[PDB]
């Protein structure tokens, strides 16, 4: 048992027709005070996934070095570890799932919340997500904390079931990702400004984007707000 | 130790067509131990029928409240009280306890004598009103009782009817409730008349 | 729960109720608190459901390793110790068991009475469970050794519904056993409801319950 | 509980979310959240119904004899005021989360007030449960100088977003609407997504198939004369 | 104290309570009446907190006595039972409870009928045929169930109560030092001196 | 919250961020800080806000009271009716306020209250959970009678800092200007105050 | 401090009939007031004709499944693929639960198939292993509000027929596969409306001597 | 358990044992035998908790009973005694102590003398000419201070245990159901079958 | 406790105050917290001095062993033989510890590692109660490719701040620097840096 010190915020993520998009700030607050800015949440595993992770940093780390190494045996004594017997993103959620589980029954968790987002051999949209708990569970959207509560709600609203997912283009859902980053800089006191974002197509393949900024944002009515209640100067 | 599961009881309220009904179980019991099984939880004021769950001490201290308002204001009012005015006296008074309240669960049925519209209400221990239109449940028993009310129900039910539908979600959900049962009581009330009828229920 | 057992002249009686619970919620109406160890053993079940199961089909796979090591069956005394001694082994882990372990053995019938403590006590009468009060109630004013078949079971069965009609956490139907020297024999699953009703009219009792 | 409040060109308007929960069972499938403190002074409460209910009733009460008392309409800062006192006084005992829209002669306002006495000022406001996935879809749609029917159609979005990812809110939307100019519309169960579908099979038992013990005529009259 | 048993036969109320009186590990007192007479055909015997529980049903004989004197006239038994009940139900809510259990044994003279009621500290209010409080039931409801008729004789009672406190002194753990037992009818109140 | 007060030549300034937090949740993200007690006495509000309103509250009606018999009041006379209810009942409250006037006898005077309830006048104050980032940038970079231009680069430098590493500040930075002049409300956005 | 469990709601239902079983469950997953999925599968087909539902904290749920379905792939390689019985199922499944008596698998079980006479069999389990065959069983976050519906329904209990007046019961007549799918229908449904877990999908697997079929039902998402 | 009360006198020692065996708010027996032979001529009665009295106690007589047929020989008294307190001593410091009081009462035939030895659960041994465990003594040792010789014989220690006894079950507030008495000399241990 | 390590042109500098603290009593006034785990790899460590003193101990057995077999160990390796330890034994430690050292490929680099056991690779870093103070200032202050006497000035009135107002830190300011040139030691005491 142990507390959370160095923590990332949401994770956010969604299905379209082609594949799967999933995005996080690059914030590694401590407590209250947003102490690192520069730190990449988003870890992919070869060309076919990426494994989004919110949570305590330290033990985040751990599991980045857990996926390092898994690619690293996946290609011992393996002649099509870059081909038919190359990682899936099913495999290394598993593996994770596995771990997380295992932890929490030892009662030592790792204190994170992950959503493995891919594409599979077949080209079939993969995206689950396991926490602290070793619980689990699949949908056409999928976000951790804060994302839960003010993302999933506007990605429902592009995806509500698995019958819209053919009907959602790669540019939609890019659009209602970046708003849903947007809303959660103005609504999370734990978030940042700066964020990565990451496409798995099952063409285009693995598109990382870096560097990326909240932009368009509304504050001028704000200059209209004056007092609590009463005062009108 | 909480005090609204202490001596157990249910009480459940279905409206028809021209017509509500209103039951209750008969148990008084201390945790374990059945104590009594006469302890009716329904009572009624003029026309008005209020049943009450919860701490038996209050449910008698309730009764005896609301008599004696209706009484006074009948007799100042010269006329009897109307369930839709009654429900705001029951709420009324239940708040002004809040901070240390009757650890009850009210229920008000009856038709109203001007426009004889059906009328039920049900109330949580601080007096915040929920005025259904199909049902209302009440007691240990309450989340058996909106499984058997939900499923079984239908609007514009007869009187003859809306008594075995109110009878077979009271007699099933007491029986899926240790603190429930001991006897039973359905009362059918139309505009201008009321029966009453004791069910045989198993006495476990 | 409300379980009894006693022995007289012609065996054993056991008594058992069927209810089982989950705080107010009645989780089950039908569940069976006897387990038949072997033709000439039964064993009660009062506490935890779960443990109350495994430990007791426990000690029959225990028991049946007795009559193949030794070609002869186990002893009442010698059954009811080790189930005494795996509730040692589990001392203060917080196990809920209280059972009777009923059975006839070269000494005759026996009887014994066994609990998460440890305990084990041999005697003629025994009640277990949140309703055991309300049976001891009936029995102790009613038994006698010299009771008959037909009036001892009727005891038996007498006194769970009492049991039942009282205690909130029993009821449900009553299952009765009878052990004799040539076996237990079931006496058949009875419904608290019924039983209830036709023991008021016959019997004259439970005046103040109106039907 | 889901309940927000928008401002407009010429007004303000607030909605609700129509369900009341015990726990995690459903008491009222249609309760009525959209309360009422003067005519063109309306109140939306999250948090504890009863309390939310009295502390709307008391303060009404005052307002309406306040106006009577100055020979003018009230104002929503009066309501404000008071609520804020009131609530105060009693260190958040009353719990009480509210938001307070209305036109007044001053203007069109809109209030959030919390139950330790707390109030902010918004042109877009949300609470309860479900006010993260209202907010969301408020933050992404509300823009300056909306319309009547832009607001309308944004609040009552903002509502459905509680109803269908928060599972404290649920059933329908009701709304009311305050025009400066205007008398206010109440607009009950202005949207309704969530009809229960028909029963495969109907429960209605043969008449007989209860047990009874005892009837009884119930005596509900006075006593008669002769 | 511990254990207080009512029961209410055809034409009278018997009340049986325990004797015993404990402070600490020791028992104080073998012969204690835990009891008082509230009106010549009203009797009520009380058990709960040391102390509390004498206090508790003086002030009530007391307010009864003043009434008896103020009206010339004997409350009926269902009168003075719900006086009572709403002085604990007054006092559940007071900043110190009285800790008080009480069975209201009394015979009514206009309708000629034997009364029991059962009243716990809470302000629970129940007439009965018998009644207890505390564990007391636990023990004796079975029998009370299995041999209790309405057209019962006082004999047939007093019978009915030994086999209650036979069971009581079998099963229970403590010792109560037997009961007083004390019969309410038209004639009044009276003392069993040999039980 | 991040808030400060601070003296110069023609008067007084007074700064605040506009995030309001319920634990991490940003229940208002255009909050207005700088409340007004009386037309050139205002205040910075830190701590509970019910609290802090309601004092706020109280001594606005207490000035409005004052003025109505004695005239104008002084800022030490306003805090120390600010002090008055925050010591008395320091118990019950959670308060931290900063208060800031512009007399023409005493020019720009600031005065900050923490959660004693005890008094201290200064130069300048920071206050809430973003001062303790700028305590040093705050120290090195503070100068007495800087020009009206210097003051309002010195609290959009400060408090921009105390936004960059506090999560519970963040924002608009609100301004309001005190001198003989009148009364000037600034405004400053995310835009500007982040590429400091 | 750490605490391992979860409560990921959802509603489990199974009904024996005569030479048939079902097992229903909704596919919504939840933690306190949010949604996880609007359809996460939480009825499985465990081999040799048996389905199972594990219902309560999902990551224990998952872990028993999973390792009965083991559990049957090891019964087949030890004892010649042989088939695994329903009622060695459920003694099996007992033994998974108690191996955890100190630390609990946080879930109501429930498994559904044919006994070896091809009668209809429903199996109900406690958290910590106490087993029984039933007739008819609700579990999960709605049980409260579904049994006695099912006890009502099912069993026909309180009812009793026509002008005997309690007299004489109605007779335990046996349910065909579209009555039960009705009643399991109108029991969710009806669980929807007064439970907030409850809800988005409806998923039931019939078992017949055939095999077990699926379908799948929508259910309010609000 | 309850009650265990130990007596030596000339040429014997006598040891008391209370009946009842209680669980919950039920007496379940009322002839409970507290005591196991360790030796022809040494026993050990006991009280503590539930269970791990009797599993203590059957640990030590079939330790004892190894010792007598190794050796071919009864260990002395005061050797049992020690033997017992080093293992409740050993218990007191373990994972789980063996909440247990012992009385050790035995005939040392070596020489022609009772022993009696007071053992409670944490290890503490002294040889006593009457001793007692848990409250029974606060009742009982003024009797036995008062009334005491060491030249009393065997049926005038009875008679003082009577004493004893009858001082019990009139103070005491729980019913501990009678004593099964038990004698202990130099032809063995017999049982007092009416008391 | 102040501590703080800055990169720069030619190498990199450690930086420390000298206070210890029992509560409210300085223990020792004139600690060195600037700890050498090889001849160019120092660490600045703060929490509990138990902790780090024992972590660093191992550290610099670790590197001492690594080089009589590999040679000698880079910055990076230093980190992670920190991090390890911190990490795997989080429950049972309190230590935030700042690693920096100089090599002539990777020039001078800095590691911080907070209570939990993660690694950050910074330009600079801040830690110690102290280091809230600070963060405003050093943001605004920090270039990178400073000269060695425009860091030690950055250091210098960084860590005089962090003393200003941190009741924990104080006492003299060390300094360590380390580049090509080899390891040089830096002491300044109240009277430089107070007058800043
Ligand atoms: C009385 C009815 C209640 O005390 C009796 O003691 C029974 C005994 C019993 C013995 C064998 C089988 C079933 C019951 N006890 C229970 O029903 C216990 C009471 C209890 C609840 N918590 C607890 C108890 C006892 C001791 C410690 C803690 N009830 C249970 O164990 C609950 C958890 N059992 C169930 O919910 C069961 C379900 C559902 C179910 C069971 C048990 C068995 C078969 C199918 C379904
Ligand atoms: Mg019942
Ligand atoms: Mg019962
Ligand atoms: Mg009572
Ligand atoms: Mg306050
Ligand atoms: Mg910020
Ligand atoms: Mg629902």
């Amino acid at each position: 048992t142990q507390q959370p010190i160095v923590t990332g915020t949401s994770v956010i993520s969604m299905k379209y027709d082609n594949g799967v998009i999933i995005a996080a700030d690059n914030l590694g607050s401590y407590g209250s005070l947003l102490r690192f800015n520069g730190v990449e949440r988003l870890i992919p595993v070869g060309d076919n996934t990426v494994v989004g992770i919110s949570g305590d940093i330290s033990d985040m780390q751990h599991i980045e070095r857990l996926l390092k190494d898994l690619v690293t045996e996946n290609a011992y004594d393996n002649p099509l570890a870059d081909a038919e017997e190359a990682l899936e993103p099913s495999y290394i959620f598993e593996y994770l799932a596995t771990v997380m589980y295992q932890r929490r029954s030892k009662m030592n968790p790792l204190w994170n919340a992950i959503i493995v987002a891919g594409v599979q051999s077949n080209g079939d949209q993969f995206l689950r997500y396991v926490n602290l708990l070793g619980v689990t569970y699949s949908s056409p959207t999928l976000a951790t904390g804060f994302g839960a509560h003010m993302a999933n709600p506007l990605l429902r609203k592009v995806v509500d079931r698995e019958s819209d997912i053919p009907k959602t283009t790669v540019q939609v859902a890019e659009e209602a990702i970046v708003n849903a980053m947007r809303v959660l800089y103005y609504r999370d006191a734990r978030s940042s400004r700066n964020f990565s974002l990451a496409i798995i197509d099952k063409n285009t393949g693995l598109t990382f984007k870096k560097n990326l900024q909240v932009e368009n944002m509304k504050w001028d009515f704000a200059k209209d707000i004056k007092g609590y209640g009463t005062q009108k100067i | 130790s909480d005090p609204s599961s202490i001596n157990g009881g249910i009480v459940v309220a279905m409206t028809g067509k021209d017509c509500v009904a209103i039951a209750c179980d008969l148990r008084l019991g201390s945790q374990s131990l059945g104590v009594s099984n006469k302890f009716e939880k329904i009572f009624h004021y003029g026309h008005v029928f209020l049943g009450i769950t919860g701490l038996a001490t209050d449910v008698t201290t309730l009764n005896e409240m609301f008599r004696y308002k209706t009484n006074l204001y009948k007799l100042k009012e010269e006329r009897a009280i109307e369930p839709e005015t009654f429900t705001q006296l029951v709420s009324s008074s239940l708040y002004e306890r809040r901070f240390g309240p009757y650890f009850v669960g009210p229920v008000v049925a009856g038709i109203n004598s001007k426009s004889g519209k059906p009328f039920i209400a049900g109330f949580d221990l601080i007096g915040c009103i929920d005025e259904a239109k199909d049902f209302i449940v009440s007691g240990t028993a309450s989340d058996q009782l909106f499984g058997m009310c939900e499923s079984l129900y239908e609007p514009n039910l007869e009187p003859e009817d809306l008594f075995e539908t109110i009878s077979q979600a009271l007699l099933n959900a007491a029986d899926r409730d240790a603190l429930s049962g001991w006897g039973a009581v359905v009362y059918i009330i139309k505009k201008d008349e009321v029966v009453k009828r004791y069910l045989k229920m198993r006495q476990d | 729960t409300t379980t009894l057992a006693f022995k007289f002249q012609h065996g054993v009686i056991a008594a058992v109720d069927s209810r089982a619970s989950a705080g107010s919620y009645i989780s089950a109406l039908r569940v069976n608190k006897v387990i038949e160890i072997n033709p000439y053993l039964l064993g009660t079940m009062s506490g935890c459901a779960a443990d109350c199961q495994y430990w007791e089909r426990l000690l029959a796979k225990e028991c049946r390793l007795y009559y193949l090591r030794n070609g002869e069956r186990i002893s009442v005394s010698a059954a009811s110790k080790l189930l005494s001694n795996m509730m040692c082994q589990y001392r203060g882990m917080g196990l809920s068991m209280g059972s009777m372990i009923c059975g006839w053995d070269k000494k005759g019938p026996g009887l014994y009475y066994v609990d998460e403590h440890g305990t084990r006590l041999s005697g003629n009468m025994f009640s277990t469970g949140s309703g055991n009060t309300y049976a001891y109630g009936v029995l102790d004013s009613n038994y006698k050794w010299d009771l008959s078949v037909e009036d001892a079971l009727y005891l038996g069965k007498r006194s769970i519904l009492a049991a039942a009609h009282r205690d909130a956490y029993s009821g449900g139907s009553v299952n009765l056993y009878h052990v004799t020297e040539d076996g237990w024999i079931y006496h058949g699953n009875h419904d608290v409801g019924e039983l209830f009703w036709k023991v008021k009219e016959e019997e004259g009792s439970f005046n103040n319950v109106i039907g | 509980t889901t309940i927000v409040g928008v401002k407009f060109n010429n007004g303000v308007v607030i909605a609700a979310d129509t369900r009341s929960t015990q726990g995690p069972i459903v008491a009222d499938k249609n309760c009525a959240k959209l309360h009422r403190i003067s005519p063109k002074i309306w109140c939306a409460g999250a948090g504890t119904a009863a309390d939310t209910e009295a502390v709307t009733q008391l303060i009404g009460s005052n307002i309406e004899l306040h106006s009577l008392y100055t020979s003018r309409e009230p104002r929503v800062v009066s309501a404000l005021q008071m609520l804020k006192q009131h609530l105060f006084k009693y260190q958040g005992h009353i719990g009480a989360y509210l938001i307070v829209a209305g036109v007044d002669p001053t203007g069109s306002h809109l209030f959030s007030i919390h139950a330790h006495g707390s109030t902010d000022v918004g042109y877009y406001l949300s609470l309860g449960s479900g006010s993260l996935a209202a907010m969301a879809v408020l933050e992404s749609h509300w823009k300056q100088d909306l319309t009547k029917e832009e607001a309308i159609k944004l609040a009552s979005d903002a509502i459905q977003a509680g109803i269908w990812n928060d599972l404290g809110s649920g059933s329908n939307v009701d709304v009311c609407v305050m025009e400066i100019g205007k008398d206010a519309e109440y607009l009950r169960n202005y949207l309704t997504p969530n009809v229960r579908e028909e029963k495969q099979k109907s429960y209605k038992f043969p008449r007989g198939t209860t047990a009874v013990l005892k009837e009884s005529i119930v005596n509900i009259c006075d006593i008669q004369e002769e | 104290m511990d254990i207080i048993l009512g029961i209410r036969v055809q034409d009278s109320v018997i009340l049986a309570s325990s004797k015993a009186v404990t402070r600490g590990i020791s028992v104080l007192k073998d012969s204690d009446d835990k009891t008082r007479q509230l009106s010549p055909h009203t009797l009520m015997s009380f058990a709960g907190e040391a102390g509390d529980t004498v206090q508790f049903a003086e002030y009530i004989q007391a307010n009864i006595q003043l009434y008896s004197i103020r009206e010339d006239y004997e409350l009926s038994p269902q009168a003075v039972s719900s006086f009572v009940r709403q002085e604990l139900a007054k006092s559940i809510r007071s900043r110190r409870p009285y800790q008080v259990n009480v069975l209201i044994g009394g015979y009514d003279k206009k309708k000629n009928k034997p009364e029991l009621y059962q009243i716990d500290y809470l302000g629970t209010k129940v007439e009965l045929p018998y009644g207890a409080h505390g564990y007391s039931g636990f023990y004796t409801f079975s029998l009370l169930d299995h041999h209790y008729r309405p057209d019962m004789t006082t004999e047939e009672g007093l019978d009915l109560l030994k086999l209650c406190v036979q069971e009581l002194e079998k099963r229970m753990p403590m010792d109560f030092k037997g009961v007083i037992v004390k019969i309410v009818d038209k004639d009044g109140i009276r003392q069993v001196d040999d039980f | 919250t991040s808030i400060m007060a601070v003296t110069f030549k023609d008067g007084v300034i007074l700064g605040a961020d506009s995030r309001t937090t319920t634990g991490a949740y940003i229940a208002n993200r255009v909050t207005d800080k700088l409340t007004r007690v009386h037309d050139k006495i205002w205040c910075c509000r830190s701590g509970s806000a019910a609290d802090t309103q309601a004092i706020a509250d109280i001594v606005q009606y207490h000035l409005e009271l004052y003025t109505s018999q004695y005239g104008t009041p002084s800022t030490e006379t306003a805090a120390s009716v600010f002090k008055e209810l925050c010591y008395e009942n320091k118990d019950n409250l959670t308060a931290g306020i900063i208060v800031a006037g512009y007399d023409d006898k005493n020019k720009g005077e600031v005065y900050t209250i923490p959660l004693g309830g005890s008094v201290h006048k200064l130069p300048y104050a920071i206050a809430g959970s973003g001062s303790t980032f700028i305590y040093g940038y705050c120290d090195k970079n503070f100068r007495e009678n800087m020009s009206k231009e210097e003051t309002v680069d010195f609290i959009k430098h400060s408090l921009s800092q105390a936004i960059k590493w506090d999560g519970s500040s963040g924002g608009v930075i609100r301004m309001v200007v005190l001198t003989a002049a009148g009364v000037e409300r600034l405004i400053f956005y995310p835009d500007e105050y982040e590429q400091l | 401090q750490f605490n391992p469990y979860g409560d990921n709601g959802g509603t489990i239902l199974g009904i024996a009939g005569e030479d048939f079983a079902v097992l229903a469950g909704d596919t919504r997953n939840i933690t306190d007031y949010s949604i996880n999925s609007r359809y996460e599968p939480k009825v499985f087909d465990c081999g040799d004709n048996i389905v199972m539902s594990a219902n309560g904290f999902a990551a224990d749920g998952d872990a028993l499944v999973k390792r009965f379905k083991n559990s049957v792939k090891w019964y087949h390689f030890d004892h010649n693929d042989k088939k695994l019985s329903i009622n060695s199922a459920a003694r099996n499944i007992q033994h998974l639960l108690y191996s955890r008596r100190f630390f609990p698998y946080y879930v109501y079980n429930i498994i559904a198939g044919l006994d070896e006479d091809g009668k209809g069999a429903v199996y109900s389990f406690d958290p910590v292993g106490s087993y029984q065959r039933e007739q008819c069983r609700a579990g999960g976050a709605a049980a409260s509000l579904i049994m006695p519906f099912l006890d009502n329904q099912v069993n026909f209990k309180n009812q009793y027929e026509p002008g005997t007046n309690g007299k004489v019961k109605k007779p335990l007549k046996y349910l065909s596969v579209e009555e039960v799918i009705k009643l399991v229908r109108d029991s969710f449904t009806s669980a929807t409306e007064r439970h907030i877990q409850v809800g988005d999908g409806l998923e039931i697997l019939i078992v017949t001597k055939d095999g077990v079929r699926k379908e799948f039902y929508e259910l309010k998402r609000d």
